[PDB]
RNA sequence: CGCCGUUCCGAAGGGACGGGCGAUGGCCUCCGUUGCCCUCAGCCGAUCGAAAGGGAGUCGGGUUCAGAUCCCCGAAUCCGGAGUGGCGGAGAUGGGCGCCGCGAGGCGUCCAGUGCGGUAACGCGACCGAUCCCGGAGAAGCCGGCGGGAGCCCCGGGGAG
RNA sequence: GCGGUUCCGGCGGCGUCCGGUGAGCUCUCGCUGGCCCUUGAAAAUCCGGGGGAGAGGGUGUAAAUCUCGCGCCGGGCCGUA
RNA sequence: CCCGGUGAGGCGGGGGGGCGAGCCGGGCUCUCGCUUCUGGCGCCAAGCGCCCGGCCGGCCGGGCGCGACCCGCUCCGGGG
């Protein structure tokens, strides 16, 4: 009715949400970073053996794109174990190494036997 | 870079609940806590702004 | 009975004093460029000198005439797309088992009719833009002796023909029961337009200063007249 | 303390139990109370004289 | 190809306490979420720009061939979240009148209660509150003198080698 | 000083004590001064205050609310020789 | 067409009101628009008038107007 401000601003108009006639992609893209992709293979060096026996820690080579949360969930589902924490580094050769510590109720040495590490 | 000092003067906004800070050239003899007056009907005193 | 706690608390809106109220600033708003443009174009058409050929379109029928003219024209509207289908289907049934009068619309159709003297009354919108589309029509109708009128709104002529807009429409024939109504309009319309054509085409428009300027001129002159009156006292 | 440490301190540690407390000094709170009171009295004094002068006029 | 320009020739807000109309659900009691309308709304310039500037919060011990304030042991701490965010404590729990009782107190009504201490500086464990507004911190050079605390050095003794 | 597989955070005894001093050196905290026709960043971010629109319960099974004490969950990404 | 200012916030004209002047109480010459003591405070309307809704004249709650004069064609100035 009246303008108590000297400024004209663009009035807010309705903005509809998209309702595509067709989907631009026929099917959703498959997940290329599933659990089998995230865990490549276990490390079996002298350091990795020390980690298993003394720190309750498995040592894995993992996809460089995987994060700690993804590593943790893959390890749990692949081997049905429980994970206390995960430490990661990227090696000078470009691979990502995961230091997965098991919960105190799991024995890494026992788990390593199931996986075939030892 | 400027020889003259500058005075920081605070006015009330006549249309909004605010304080307006201006930056004047400091006329010689003005002091902090002094009242200055600007407008057609301000009195002829050092530091006032008049037409 | 009044509660003694209530009281008046007036605000003093002098310079200084209390913050000013929220009054209407409409006059002082900074409008979008497109709003400033169309308003400044309205002012220019007042401020400049408008030639008679363009200024003639500011003279328009009064609402009373424009209502009678539009009620008569409502009886001869072109058939809509829908009801042309029914007429065609009815002819199909009739074939298995005359053109009535209608409005003629479009500046190209009306122009040919005026030149052929086949039009009886020409209605021209006052706000066609570009104006060159019809700027010549009032003078053409006068030359051919076709009564013409100027109506407010190309949208109103648009509604007659079931379209958004129409620059002009024309009566070519009417039913016998409406011949008197057309004659009454033509006589009134002819006096306002065709018989004043000499003064319409010599009558410039615009050339009016802004109110502040006019007021300034009025104040300046009034000083002299008062002094001139006080010259003799 | 550093400004982002104030977020984890209780309110009591960041102010004083007094009007403007924690933001204005005590000395200048006493002055503003007198100044506000004393100035508002002068408005009544000046208003009364104006009313009286108008009454005589 | 592009260039100038960075607030300057711009309808530059996609937000919100609250209110009213509906729609959906759930620990369906009533609350969320959600759509519209009303109301309110300066920031005034996208963005980038510092591994020495600003910027919350981690320390001691042990451990390897090579890593550690990152691993292990121990002891902490910041930020964010949870209203199915749980338990304490605070708000909080008082007084008048009328009955009963020797009293301790118990009942019925009527009123109060968004904490308290100090003359003060200010203190106490919290100690409601939005738009809006004011202010503080971040946030301030170089040089001199002097003083306090540390580490180191020095001096006099006890041990142990 | 004792043991072991003897490549065990192995196990034991004792000790880890009492004073002085300084324009000393280094760091730091603070007070006070001098110099400038030199006056020596900004922002993210955090806080307090002013106001009082509101909300909370009717004396209890108390409410709104709480920057108080506990308790519950999490902290991804890249660098690191 | 150009320049300056501003969050384009009260511009022009008229009305209304106040102090003065002066002609024989009224009309006008003509001016003014409510802040100057103090290193306070100042928004998000009080009041009034008129309508309306819900519940049981009484409660609870809304809308409009005045307050905050009206009409206007360039935001206001400076150039041109
Ligand atoms: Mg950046
Ligand atoms: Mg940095
Ligand atoms: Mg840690
Ligand atoms: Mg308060
Ligand atoms: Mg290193």
């Amino acid at each position: 009715k009246i303008r108590t401000s000297p400024t004209f601003r663009r009035p807010k108009t309705l903005r509809l949400r998209r309702q595509p006639k067709y989907p631009r992609k026929s099917a959703p893209r498959r997940n290329k970073l599933d659990h089998y992709a995230i865990i490549k293979f276990p490390l079996t060096t002298e350091s990795a053996m020390k980690k298993i026996e003394d720190n309750n820690t498995l040592v894995f080579i993992v996809d460089v794109k995987a994060n700690k949360h993804q590593i943790k969930q893959a390890v749990k589902k692949l081997y049905d174990i429980d994970v206390a924490k995960v430490n990661t580094l990227i090696r000078p050769d470009g691979e990502k190494k995961a230091y997965v510590r098991l919960a105190p109720d799991y024995d890494a040495l026992d788990v390593a036997n199931k996986i075939g590490i030892i | 870079g400027r020889g003259a000092p500058l005075a920081k003067v605070v006015f009330r906004d006549p249309y909004r609940f605010k304080k307006r800070t201006e930056l004047f050239i400091a006329a010689e003899g003005i002091h902090t806590g002094q009242f200055v007056y600007c407008g057609k009907k301000a009195q002829l005193n050092i530091g006032n702004v008049l037409p | 009975v009044v509660n003694p706690l209530f009281e008046k608390r007036p605000k003093n809106f002098g310079i200084g004093q209390d913050i000013q109220p929220k009054r209407d600033l409409t006059r002082f708003v900074k409008w979008p460029r497109y709003i400033r443009l169309q308003r400044q174009r309205a002012i220019l058409y007042k401020r400049l000198k408008v030639p008679p050929a363009i200024n003639q379109f500011t003279q328009v029928l009064d609402r009373q005439t424009a209502t009678q003219l539009l009620k008569l024209a409502h009886k001869y509207r072109p058939e809509t797309k829908q009801e042309k289908k029914q007429r065609l289907l009815a002819r199909a049934e009739k074939k298995a088992a005359k053109r009535p009068p209608v409005l003629r619309a479009g500046v190209n159709t009306v122009t040919t009719l005026v030149e052929n003297k086949k039009a009886q009354l020409v209605v021209i919108a006052h706000d066609v833009d570009p104006i060159e589309l019809v700027v010549f029509l009032p003078a053409l109708c006068r030359k051919m002796g076709v009564p013409y009128c100027i109506l407010k709104g190309k949208a109103r002529l648009g509604r007659l023909v079931h379209r958004k807009t129409c620059t002009t429409v024309a009566f070519t024939q009417v039913n016998s029961e409406d011949k008197g109504a057309l004659a009454k309009l033509v006589e009134a319309i002819r006096t306002n337009y065709n018989d004043r054509y000499d003064e319409i085409r010599r009558h410039w428009g615009g050339n009016v200063l802004g109110p502040k300027s006019v007021a300034r001129i009025a104040k300046l002159e009034k000083a002299k007249a008062k002094e001139l009156a006080t010259k003799l006292g | 303390v550093r400004p982002k440490v104030l977020m984890r301190l209780s309110k009591t540690k960041k102010h004083v139990s007094r009007a403007y407390g924690g933001s204005m000094c005590a000395k200048c709170v006493r002055d503003r109370i007198k100044r506000a009171f004393l100035i508002e009295e002068q408005k009544i004094v000046v208003k009364v004289l104006k009313a009286q002068a108008q009454s005589q006029k």
